[PDB]
């Protein structure tokens, strides 16, 4: 059991370590996002003008 | 591995294979037991004898 037990801890620290990359990965989505975002509004504030 | 596909089929492979391993290394863990019973029998018929 501790064998199998233990190759699932590791497994554990690695999902640890793909979850945070995930975070980061939808982090930077978020940011691209916020620029395409604000330029949209743009576009709209400019056929408003 | 390199491909995703094979990334969780590779631990498909490496579940059902690795726990061959630590069969054998159960197995003979317990042949160990068996030889340290067996001699602590053994060195009792030395002494009787």
């Amino acid at each position: 059991i501790s064998n199998r037990l233990s190759n699932q801890i590791s497994g554990l620290n690695v999902a640890t370590r793909n979850a945070n990359d995930g975070i980061s990965l939808a982090q930077t989505a978020e940011g691209a996002l916020q620029q395409s975002t604000n330029i949209l509004q743009r576009i709209r504030d400019l056929a408003l003008q | 591995i390199s491909t995703a596909d094979g990334a969780q089929n590779a631990i498909a492979v490496v579940d059902n294979a690795l726990a061959a391993i630590d069969a054998q290394r159960a197995d003979l863990g317990a042949v160990q037991n068996r030889f340290k019973n067996t001699i602590d029998n053994l060195t009792n018929i030395s002494e009787n004898a």
